[PDB]
C-alpha cells in the first residue's frame, strides 16, 4: 500500500525500569533500495525517543513539526516534556490532518521524568492514542513482530534480556519482512545512560 | 528516462549528466545542459517533468542567490539540501504539485564534500552515489561493483567512463554525450565532454 | 398493466387494464392483456408483451397437446406447472407477471400466481403490473370470503377503477372475464 | 436542480385575434404516481401578461414569487408603467440562462402568453435559455403530439377568433388525454384579451372508446 | 527473483536465487528454482512458481517419449519450440512464465529463452526476473569468452550476490550449476551471508 | 453480485521431525464477522502414513478432500499397494493445475512419511507448485507463526547456539505454545485444537482445548 | 466492539469490551471506551477510535465551559444538542457511533448517536459491530424499573454474549453506574478467559546476538 | 415511515407508525416521528432522520422567534412557508418528507405537505412515506367529506393499520395526534 | 440465480434428545411488500428428515421437487434401504457446489434435520457449498440475532428436552418478530422424532410493547 | 516499433532490417535476424508482437515449401504476398488474431523485382520504398527527395548509408547495427553488416 511504498518497520518494547526501541535500516523506493542509513528514530528531549514508520516525507515532515513545537513548549516552560504531553501533542498535530492525512505511525517510547517509568505508545495516521504495557509496533510488517512479541514477551527484564529479546524479534521477523530489511538499530536506554548498538543484520 | 549521476569522493564529488532534451519521438537538441551552478561550491541537477525543471531552477537558484546576497556568506550544502526538501514538500499538497527528481552536490570548508538525493515525494537522503530512471539500474549494478570510500579522481572518471561503455551497449535509449563536473577545494572545474561512438 | 384475479364458490372473475405503454407515451390504447389458452382457462399477463406472448403461446402448444392426448379437460395445476417450468428454466431474459385462472370440472374455479421469480403458489385473490400495489393496498380490506359473482364484479371494478385512476401507467378501459362451470363471460367496462 | 421530482406536463398556446388563450392540465406527478391531482400551473400576472410552466414545481413556485414581487415593486412605483410580455421574456430567459451557466439549471420549460397594445405576444423560455416567438406553441410531448394540429390549422389558417381557437385548445387537449401516459382528465384554461386576464376553471373532456369493441 | 545463465569455452553456467516472496510477505528462503528436466538439461522458474513447474515437467516427459522413440538425445532448441509451441496456445489468458532453456547440444552449447509472450531467441547471456538488469550490468562487466572455470564460477556468483543485495525481492541460498558437455553438475549452493563476509573485506 | 469466494480463514502447522509428522489445527470455522461453528476440523488422516490439512474456502476444502479419497482408492484399486507421500503431493499438484483458469482458493500442507520412514512436510499454493521444507504455517496465521518457527527450528538468527535434533515432546509443547501465542493476537484462531502424531506406528489423535472467545 | 446501556429504577448502567482491533489483528488488549464528559455524563464510543475520542473531548470541553459559567449541574439535553448539531455540521463524514447517558434533576435519560446525526431516547441501546447479540439479551430480558443488581447483572450478561459473539474483547468487561449521587467506574469487572501459562521458557542468552557498533553515553 | 394526516371541521388528525429502520435491521421500535414546534402546529417527518431533526430544530427556532416578536400566535402556513425555504435551498442534500398541521385561530385546521423536493401545497389529507402508496390506494376509496373526530380517527386508525400489516418497513405501534381549538390530544394504540 | 426476486428469511433449527426441531415463518417478502404472506417453507421428507430453506423461493421449489422424485424413487427399489439425513447432507451439498462451480448459484441457505437410528442431525447447506453439523443453525438474521441465545442456553446445559427447546424457539422467534423488518407474525413449527414427522400449524407470538409509554 | 526499410530498384530489392531483441528496458540480444529464407528469390520481414511473428513465420516458411516440393517450381511473389494477405485477413476475425507488420521482398523471371507492404489489418501495396515502426515518420521523407527510379545499386548502399546517418542523429531509441540483403537476377545476396560508431 501507500504504507508499503517505502516500507519501515519501528519496535518499542517495555522492560522492567528500562525501555527499548528498535528500528530497520532501509530506505529505497517500492523495490530499488537506495540507503542503509536512513534516521527514524528521533531524540525529543533526553530519555525520551519518537519512532516514524511509513512514508518518509511524512516521517521527516512529522519529526520537524514536532521538533518546532517541541522548542517552542520548552522554551515558555523550562520543564522538560512528559510522555503524556508528547503523546497528546503528536495526536493533536496528527488530527489537524484529519481531511489530508500524513500517512506515518508514530511510536513514543520514553521515561518519567521525575520518577523511572517507562512508557510506550502508539498512534494511528489519525491521531488514536494507544498506551500498553508490553510492546507496540508499527510498519508495513505487523504480525510477524506481534507473534514474536507474544511469543517472547515476560514482564519483569533485566536491560539485558531485554536487548537480546528485542534483538531476536527484530531479526527474525525482519528477516521474514521482504521490504525492510537492511540492519537493525537499537536504542536502549534507561535512567543513568543511552546505549545505542546495531546488530549483524542480515543484508539480503 | 534519462538519469544525471553524481558519485562521492574523499575531497570531490563527481557529477555527471546528459545532453538530451527530446521529445517523444526524436531528439530536439542534442547539447542541453541540466546543471544548475548555485553558488561557488554547490550544484543541482534536475530530472522530471520539464516544465517544473526550469521553474525550479528560478525559484532555488534565485533565492539561494538571495540569501548569499542578504547575508554575506555562502550557505552550507546541508541547509540548501533541506531548503529545497521543505519547499518540494510544501508545494506537494496542493492543487498545483511539482514532479521532479534531484540530487544535490555541494562541499563545505568543514564539512567537505556532500552528495544528497531527492525524490519526487521530497525524501532527503545521504548517499555515497545516486539513481534516477534506468541508468539508475544499469549504472547502481556495477558502480556498487566497484567502489572504494579512499578513491582518487583519476580512478573515479576511469570507473565512469568504464560505466558509461556499459550503458551504451544494453539501453534502448541513445544518450551520446555526458556532461561531468567536479567540486574540489576550488570550485565546479568543468571536466571534458564524455561521448563516445559505439561501433 | 394491473392485472388481477379473483375466484368466487362456484367460479372465478379475472380483470385488467388496458394500456400498454412505452417510455411515457402508449403505443396501445386498447389491448387484450388477458388471454385464452384452454376454453376454460385465461391467464392474464404483464410486465414484457413480447415475452409474455411467446411464453403463453408456447404453453398453448403443450396444453392443447397434452389435453387431446388425455382425451379429457385439463387442469388448472397442471398449467401453472408449465408457465412455472417455461419461467424457471429459462429466466434471466424475461419479465412474467403471469397469473392463471379457470374453472376445473374436478376443482372448480382456482387461481395460480407467477411472478417475475418463477415460483407457484396459489392464492383466492391476486394483483398484477406496476400499478397493482395500490388496490393491494386495500385488497386485503374490503375482501369479505364468500362473495357471489356480483359483488366480485363489482369488487374488480372498484378496484381497477382506482389502479387506472391513480397510477400513470395504467389506464384505458376495463375488461373483465368471469369462467364458470357453465361458460365464460366477457365484458368491456367503459367510461 | 439535478434531478427533477414533480413534473408538469405539456402546456398549450397559441395566439387569436386580439388575444392568447393558454391551457394546461392540474396533475402534480412524482415518478408515475400522481401524487398531486390538484394543482394550478398557470399564474396570472398583473393585467397583461400571464405565466404557463412544465417540468419542476418547486421552480415554478420560486419564480411565481420572484416574479410577484418584481411586478408589485413596478406597481408601487405608481409612475404608470408596467412590463411589457417582452420585457418579462427576456427577464425570464436571461434569468434561466445565468442560472444555467453557474450549472445549477432549473429544470423548467415555460410559456409567457401576454396582450399589450393592440399586439398579442406568445413567448418560450426552454431550460437552457433557448427562446423564440411562435403563433403557437406546445410543450413537453405537446410539441410532438398537438403541434402537429396547430401547425395544420394555421398553415390552412393564419388568424383565429377565440371560439375556434378555444376549441382547437379542446381537441388538442382531448388527444393529450387519449396518448399520454402523464396526462389527466381536468384542465384549466387561460385567457387574456383587452378585457384583462380570465382563468376557466377545471374543465374536462370528452372520450370516446367505441374502438375497444374491436378485437 | 534473479536468475541467470550464460554460456562461454568450457559450457554453461546458471546460478538462482532462492527466494519467492508472497506480495509484501516472504514465503520461503529456500525455494529450488533451477528445475532439473533431464540429466542433460536444466531449466528455471522465473515469474510464477506453479506455471514454470508444471510447464517444464511436461516438457521432460515430452523430450522422455521422444528419446524412447528415436533412441537418441534431443537437442536443446527442439525442446524451446516444444515449450514455445506448448505456452503460445493460452496466449493472453494470465500466464506469467519467462524460463530459460540450457543444454548441451549436437552442436555443443546451446541457451535460448522463452517467454510466456513467446520470445523465443537464442543467445549468448541471459537474466530474468525482477533484479535481472543488476546481473546484466556487472555480468556485462565481468564477461568474456574466454573466461576460465573458477573465473566463471566467481562472475556468477558476484552477480547474484550484487543483485540480492540491492533488490528486494532477491535472496536465500544462491545455487550454482554447471553444463558440461556429457552432463550437468551442482557446483555449490552459498548463503548471502557468507558472500557477504567473505566479499566485504 | 455473486462473488464465488468467501475468505474463512484458518491456520495448519507442520513440523517435519526425524522419525515424526506433527500436523495440527484449530477447529473454528468463521465467516466474515461471525461464528458458523467450533467444531471443524481441517486435518484428514489418508492413509496410515498420511495427514492432510486444508484451510482457506472451505467448500473446495471439502470438494478437494473427495477427490484425494476418490484417486487413493483408484491407485489402489489398481496397483496393489498404497500411495507414497510424495506421489500423493505431485497427484495434488496436478489436480491443482488441471483447475488453474477456475483456482481453488485453498492452501495446503501435507505431512507424512516417507519410504525412508522420515519426516516429510510439502507444503503447497492456490496454484499448485510444491516443495519439500521442514515447516510451514498455513491459513490466516502464517505470519504470526513463521518467524517463532524460524528462531526455533531453524535456530537462526541465533549466534553460539548448537543444533540438537527436535524431538517429540519438545515439539509438542513449541506447537502448544504457538497456538496459545496465535490464538492471543489472530481472529481466526481458537475454540480448539486437533493435533495429528505420526509415527511408524500409526495416527495419534490428541485435542487441547483454548480461550474461547 | 459491543456498547451498551440500560435505564434502571434509578439511573444508567453502561458497559464496553475493549478490543480495537486494526484490520484483522487484535491491537489492543485494553481501550478505554468509556470516556468522561462531565461529573453526571459519560459517553461510550464506537467506530473511528480516534474521531470518537476528539468529537468527546471536545463535547467535554464546551461543557466544562458552560458548566462553570453557569454554575450548576449539566444537562444531558443540552450534550446531546451539541453532538447531534456538530455531527450534523460534518455532513456525516466523521465516522461517531456514540451513547451519552446521564442524570439530571430530572433524572436518567439515555441517548443513541448515529453518526449522521439522528439521535433517539431509549431505555436500551446497543452500538458496535457486535451489538446484535446484547440486543437480543436485552429484548430476550429486560423488564422496566429493574434494580442495581439485577440491570449490573444484565449488561455484563449482553456484553458477555458479543464477546461469545465475534469481535468482542479479551478484556474482561469495563462497566459504570451513574445514578443520582454516586458516580462509580470499574475497569477489571471479570475476567472469563486467563491466558494459559507458558510451556517452555525460550529465553535469549546473554550474548546470541552479533553487534556491530556499540555506543555509551552518560546522563544526570 | 408512513405517516399520515387528516383535517375535519374542527380541527386535524395526525398520526404515524414508528419502526425507524437502517437497511433491514431496526434500530428503533419506538419512535416519536412527529414533532411539536409551537403549542398548536405539529409536522411528521419522513425520508431520512438526522436532516428532518435538524430542519426540524432550526424551524421551532425561527418561528418561536417570530411569534415572539409578534406578540400573537403563529400561523400554520407561516411554518409551511419556512419548511418550503429551508427545504428548497438544499434540496441537493436533503431528504424531506415534511408533513405540516395544525390549529389555528384565523383559518382552522389546515394540512400542508411537503414532499422531497421542495414544493408546498394544502390538502384534505396527506400520505407520506415509503410505505404510504397502499392506504394511498384507498385514502381516496374510504374517505368522505366532512367527518367528525371519532370518524377520522377510526378512518387514520385503519390506514396506518394496513400500512404497518403489509408493508415491511413500517409497523410497530400508532401514535396519533389530535389538534383542534380545545387541546393537544395523543395516544397511543394498537389494534 | 444472480438476483433473488421473492426471499424467506432465518430459519431455526436445534437438537434435543431424540428429536430436532426446525421452525421458520411463513412470508414471500420481495424488495420490502409482503407479497406472499401465506407459504410453506419447510418440506417433510419421508419419514427422518426434514429440510428447511431461505433466500429464493423458486429455488426452494426446484430442490423440494428433485428431492421428492429421488425420494420415491428409493422407496421404489423396495429394498428397505433409505436415504439417512446425512447422505441427503452430502448430495445437496454437491449440487450447490455443482450450481456455484458452473457460475449458476442457486440463491437459498438450507437446513437439513433429521433423526435416524439412535442419533439425531441437524446439517447447514450454504450457498457456496459451505456445509458443516452444528447442535444449533441460524440462518440470515439469525445468525446474528438468534444463535447467542442457542449458544448461552447449550453452553450452559449441553443436553435438552422437546418442552425447553420449543418454548426456546418461541422465544427466539418472538425476537426475530421484534427487530427485523423482513418478519411477520405467523410462523410454523416442524418436529422429527423416532415417531415420524410433524409440521405443526401456522402459529403466532405474543409482544410486548411497554417500552413504548417511555419517551 | 524497431526499423526496417524497403527500396526498390530497376533491378534488385534492398531490405535491410536491425538486429535488435529489445525488452522494454534493455537489449536482450543485439544481433538478432528477422529473415525468412521463403524461396530462392523470395524474402520476407516481420515486426509486431514477438509471439506473433515466429509463428507467423513458422506457417508461412514452411507452407511455401511445401507448394515448391508438391509443384516442382516455385511461386511469384505476386501470388506468394497475396496468400500472406488471404491468412492474415482470415486470421483477423477469430478470437485470435495475429499483429504483425510485413513486407515482402521478391524477385521474378518475367515481373522482375518486386515489393510489396503489409501492416496489421491485412492491406496489399505495391510500393517503390516502404518501412515500418517509428523510424518510418522520418526515413521516408529521408529518402523521397533522393529517389530515382532507375537508381543503381552503390547509390542506394549509399542512400541507406545517408538515412541511417539522419536515423541516428535524431531518434530515442538505440538501434546499432543493421543487417543488408539484396536480390538479383541470381538470388539472395547477404552485403555487410552495417553498424555506427556514433560520435
Amino acid at each position: 500500500s501507500i504504507m508499503s511504498y517505502n516500507g519501515g518497520a519501528v519496535m518499542a518494547m517495555k522492560g522492567k525500569n528500562c525501555v527499548a526501541i528498535a528500528a530497520d535500516r532501509r530506505f529505497g523506493i517500492q523495490a530499488q533500495m537506495v540507503t542503509t542509513d536512513f534516521q527514524k528514530i528521533f531524540p525529543m528531549g533526553d530519555r525520551l525517543y519518537i519512532g516514524l514508520a511509513g512514508l518518509a516525507t511524512d516521517v521527516q515532515t512529522v519529526a520537524q513539526r514536532l521538533k518546532f513545537r517541541l522548542n517552542l513548549y520548552e522554551l515558555k516552560e523550562g520543564r522538560q516534556i512528559k510522555p503524556y504531553t508528547l503523546m497528546s501533542m503528536v495526536a493533536n498535530l496528527l488530527y489537524e490532518k484529519r481531511f489530508g492525512p500524513y500517512y506515518t505511525e508514530p511510536v513514543i517510547a520514553g521515561l518519567d521524568p521525575k520518577t523511572f517509568k517507562p512508557f510506550i505508545c502508539s498512534l494511528d495516521l489519525i491521531g488514536c492514542p494507544m498506551v500498553t504495557d508490553d510492546f507496540v509496533v508499527s510498519g508495513t510488517c505487523a504480525e510477524q513482530m506481534y507473534g514474536m512479541c507474544e511469543s517472547l514477551w515476560e514482564p519483569n527484564m533485566d536491560p539485558d534480556h531485554l536487548f537480546e529479546t528485542i534483538s531476536q524479534a527484530m531479526l527474525n521477523a525482519v528477516d521474514r519482512d521482504a521490504v525492510s530489511g537492511m540492519g537493525v538499530i537499537v536504542h536502549i536506554i534507561e535512567k543513568d545512560k543511552i546505549t545505542t548498538r546495531t546488530l549483524k543484520a542480515r543484508m539480503d | 528516462m534519462e538519469y544525471l549521476i553524481g558519485i562521492q569522493g574523499p575531497d570531490y564529488v563527481l557529477v555527471a549528466s546528459d545532453r538530451v532534451a527530446a521529445s517523444n519521438i526524436v531528439q530536439m537538441k542534442d547539447d542541453h545542459d541540466k546543471m544548475f551552478k548555485m553558488s561557488e561550491k554547490i550544484l543541482l541537477l534536475c530530472v522530471g517533468e520539464a516544465g517544473d525543471t526550469v521553474q525550479f531552477a528560478e525559484y532555488i537558484q534565485k533565492n539561494v542567490q538571495l540569501y548569499k546576497m542578504r547575508n554575506g556568506y555562502e550557505l552550507s550544502p546541508t541547509a540548501a539540501a533541506n531548503f529545497t526538501r521543505r519547499n518540494l514538500a510544501d508545494c506537494l499538497r496542493s492543487r498545483t504539485p511539482y514532479h521532479v527528481n534531484l540530487l544535490l552536490a555541494g562541499y563545505d570548508e568543514h564539512e567537505g564534500p556532500a552528495l544528497y538525493y531527492m525524490d519526487y515525494l521530497a525524501a532527503l537522503a545521504k548517499a555515497p552515489f545516486a539513481a534516477h530512471g534506468y541508468g539508475a539500474f544499469l549504472t547502481l549494478s556495477i558502480l556498487d561493483r566497484y567502489y572504494t570510500p579512499t578513491i582518487s579522481r583519476e580512478r573515479a572518471v576511469e570507473l565512469l567512463r568504464k560505466c558509461l561503455e556499459e550503458l551504451q551497449k544494453r539501453f534502448i535509449l541513445n544518450l551520446p554525450t555526458f556532461s561531468v563536473r567536479i567540486i574540489d577545494k576550488n570550485g565546479i572545474h568543468d571536466l571534458d565532454n564524455i561521448s563516445f561512438p559505439k561501433q | 398493466t394491473t392485472i388481477m384475479a379473483v375466484q368466487f364458490d362456484g367460479g372465478v372473475v379475472l380483470g385488467a387494464d388496458s394500456r400498454t405503454t412505452t417510455g411515457s407515451y402508449i403505443a396501445n390504447r386498447v389491448t387484450d392483456k388477458l388471454t385464452p389458452i384452454h376454453d376454460r382457462i385465461f391467464c392474464c399477463r404483464s410486465g414484457s408483451a413480447a415475452d409474455t406472448q411467446a411464453v403463453a403461446d408456447a404453453v398453448t402448444y403443450q396444453l392443447g397437446f397434452h389435453s387431446i392426448e388425455l382425451n379429457e379437460p385439463p387442469l388448472v395445476h397442471t398449467a401453472a406447472s408449465l408457465f412455472k417450468e417455461m419461467c424457471y428454466r429459462y429466466r434471466e431474459d424475461l419479465m412474467a407477471g403471469i397469473i392463471i385462472a379457470g374453472w376445473d370440472p374436478q376443482e372448480g374455479g382456482q387461481v395460480y400466481s407467477v411472478p417475475m421469480g418463477g415460483m407457484m403458489v396459489r392464492q383466492s385473490f391476486a394483483i398484477g403490473g406496476s400499478g397493482s400495489s395500490y388496490i393491494y393496498g386495500y385488497v386485503d380490506a374490503t375482501y369479505r370470503e364468500g362473495m357471489t359473482k356480483e359483488e366480485c364484479l363489482q369488487f374488480t371494478a372498484n378496484a381497477l377503477a382506482l389502479a387506472m385512476e391513480r397510477d400513470g401507467s395504467s389506464g384505458g378501459v376495463i375488461r373483465l372475464a368471469a369462467i364458470a362451470e357453465s361458460g365464460v363471460e366477457r365484458q368491456v367496462l367503459l367510461g | 436542480t439535478q434531478n427533477p421530482m414533480v413534473t408538469g406536463t405539456s402546456v398549450l398556446g397559441v395566439k387569436f385575434e386580439g388575444g392568447v388563450v393558454i391551457a394546461a392540465d392540474m396533475l402534480g406527478s412524482y415518478g408515475s404516481l400522481a401524487r398531486f391531482r390538484n394543482i394550478s400551473r398557470i399564474m396570472r400576472v398583473n393585467n397583461s401578461t400571464m405565466l404557463g410552466a412544465s417540468g419542476d414545481y418547486a421552480d415554478f413556485q420560486y419564480l411565481k414569487q420572484v416574479l410577484g414581487q418584481m411586478v408589485i415593486d413596478e406597481e408601487l412605483l405608481g409612475d404608470g408603467h408596467s412590463y411589457s410580455p417582452r420585457a418579462i421574456h427576456s427577464w425570464l430567459t436571461r434569468a434561466m440562462y445565468s442560472r444555467r451557466s453557474k450549472m445549477n439549471p432549473l429544470w423548467n420549460t415555460m410559456v409567457i402568453g401576454g396582450y399589450a397594445d393592440g399586439e398579442s405576444f406568445l413567448g418560450y423560455v426552454d431550460m437552457l435559455g433557448v427562446a423564440y416567438e411562435a403563433p403557437s406553441l406546445a410543450t413537453g410531448y405537446g410539441a410532438y403530439l398537438a403541434q402537429p394540429l396547430l401547425r395544420e390549422v394555421l398553415e390552412k389558417q393564419p388568424v383565429l377568433s377565440q371560439t375556434e381557437a378555444r376549441d382547437l385548445v379542446e381537441r388538442c387537449m382531448r388527444v393529450l388525454y387519449y396518448r399520454d401516459a402523464r396526462s389527466y382528465n381536468r384542465f384549466q384554461i387561460a385567457t387574456v384579451t383587452e378585457k384583462g386576464v380570465e382563468i376557466e376553471g377545471p374543465l374536462s373532456t370528452e372520450t370516446n372508446w367505441d374502438i375497444a369493441h374491436m378485437i | 527473483t534473479t536468475t541467470l545463465a550464460f554460456k562461454f569455452r568450457h559450457g554453461v553456467i546458471v546460478a538462482a536465487d532462492s527466494r519467492a516472496t508472497a506480495g509484501a510477505y516472504i514465503a520461503s528462503q529456500t525455494v529450488k528454482k533451477v528445475i532439473e528436466i533431464n540429466p542433460y538439461l536444466l531449466g528455471t522458474m522465473a515469474g510464477g512458481a506453479a506455471d514454470c513447474s508444471f510447464w517444464e515437467r511436461l516438457l521432460a516427459r515430452q523430450c522422455r517419449i521422444y528419446e524412447l522413440r528415436n533412441k537418441e538425445r534431443i537437442s536443446v532448441a527442439a525442446a524451446s519450440k516444444l515449450l514455445a509451441n506448448m505456452v503460445y496456445q493460452y496466449k493472453g489468458m494470465g500466464l506469467s512464465m519467462g524460463t530459460m532453456i540450457c543444454g548441451w547440444d549436437k552442436r555443443g552449447p546451446g541457451l535460448y529463452y522463452v517467454d510466456s509472450e513467446g520470445n523465443r531467441i537464442s543467445g549468448a547471456t541471459f537474466s530474468v526476473g525482477s533484479g535481472s538488469v543488476y546481473a546484466y550490468g556487472v555480468m556485462d562487466r565481468g564477461y568474456s569468452y574466454d573466461l576460465e572455470v573458477e573465473q566463471a564460477y566467481d562472475l556468477a556468483r558476484r552477480a547474484i550476490y550484487q543483485a540480492t543485495y540491492r533488490d528486494a525481492y532477491s535472496g536465500g541460498a544462491v545455487n550454482l550449476y554447471h553444463v558440461r558437455e556429457d552432463g550437468w553438475i551442482r557446483v555449490s549452493s552459498d548463503n548471502v551471508a557468507d558472500l557477504h563476509e567473505k566479499y566485504s573485506g | 453480485r455473486f462473488s464465488p469466494y468467501v475468505f474463512n480463514g484458518g491456520t495448519i502447522l507442520a513440523i517435519a521431525g526425524e522419525d515424526f509428522a506433527i500436523v495440527a489445527s484449530d477447529t473454528r470455522l468463521s465467516e466474515g464477522f461471525s461464528i458458523h461453528t467450533r467444531d471443524s476440523p481441517k486435518c484428514y488422516k489418508l492413509t496410515d502414513k498420511t495427514v492432510i490439512g486444508c484451510s482457506g474456502f472451505h467448500g473446495d476444502c471439502l470438494t478437494l478432500t473427495k477427490i484425494i479419497e476418490a484417486r487413493l482408492k483408484m491407485y489402489k484399486h489398481s496397483n496393489n499397494k498404497a500411495m507414497t507421500t510424495g506421489a500423493i503431493a505431485a497427484m495434488l499438484s496436478t489436480i491443482l493445475y488441471s483447475r488453474r483458469f477456475f483456482p481453488y482458493y485453498v492452501y495446503n500442507i501435507i505431512g507424512g512419511l516417507d519410504e525412508e520412514g522420515k519426516g516429510a512436510v510439502y507444503s503447497f499454493d492456490p496454484v499448485g507448485s510444491y516443495q519439500r521444507d521442514s515447516f510451514k504455517a498455513g491459513g490466516s496465521a502464517s505470519a504470526m507463526l513463521q518467524p517463532l518457527l524460524d528462531n526455533q527450528v531453524g535456530f537462526k538468527n541465533m549466534q553460539n547456539v548448537e543444533h540438537v535434533p527436535l524431538s517429540l515432546d519438545r515439539a509438542m509443547r513449541l506447537v502448544k505454545d504457538v497456538f496459545i501465542s496465535a490464538a492471543e493476537r489472530d481472529v481466526y484462531t481458537g475454540d480448539a485444537l486437533r493435533i495429528c502424531i505420526v509415527t511408524k506406528e500409526g495416527i495419534r489423535e490428541e485435542t487441547v482445548s483454548l480461550r474461547k472467545d | 466492539t459491543t456498547i451498551a446501556g440500560v435505564v434502571y429504577k434509578d439511573g444508567i448502567v453502561l458497559g464496553a469490551d475493549t478490543r480495537a482491533t486494526e484490520g484483522m489483528v487484535v491491537a489492543d488488549k485494553n481501550c478505554s471506551k468509556i470516556h468522561f464528559i462531565s461529573p453526571n455524563i459519560y459517553c461510550c464510543g464506537a467506530g473511528t477510535a480516534a474521531d470518537t475520542d476528539m468529537t468527546t473531548q471536545l463535547i467535554s470541553s464546551n461543557l466544562e465551559l458552560h458548566s462553570l459559567s453557569t454554575g450548576r449541574l449539566p444537562r444531558v439535553v443540552t450534550a446531546n444538542r451539541m453532538l447531534k448539531q456538530m455531527l450534523f455540521r460534518y455532513q456525516g463524514y466523521i465516522g461517531a457511533a456514540l451513547v451519552l447517558g446521564g442524570v439530571d434533576v430530572t433524572g436518567p435519560h439515555l441517548y443513541s448517536i448515529y453518526p449522521h446525526g439522528s439521535t433517539d431516547k431509549l431505555p436500551y441501546v446497543t452500538m458496535g459491530s457486535g451489538s446484535l447479540a446484547a440486543m437480543a439479551v436485552f429484548e430476550d430480558k429486560f423488564r422496566p424499573d429493574m434494580e442495581e443488581e439485577e440491570a449490573k447483572n444484565l449488561v455484563s450478561e449482553a456484553i458477555a454474549a458479543g464477546i461469545f459473539n465475534d469481535l468482542g474483547s479479551g478484556s474482561n468487561i469495563d462497566l459504570c453506574v451513574i445514578s443520582k449521587n454516586k458516580l462509580d467506574f470499574l475497569r477489571p469487572y471479570t475476567v472469563p478467559n486467563k491466558k494459559g501459562t507458558r510451556l517452555g521458557r525460550y529465553r535469549c542468552e546473554k550474548g546470541t546476538t552479533a553487534v556491530l557498533t556499540e555506543k555509551i553515553t552518560p546522563l544526570e
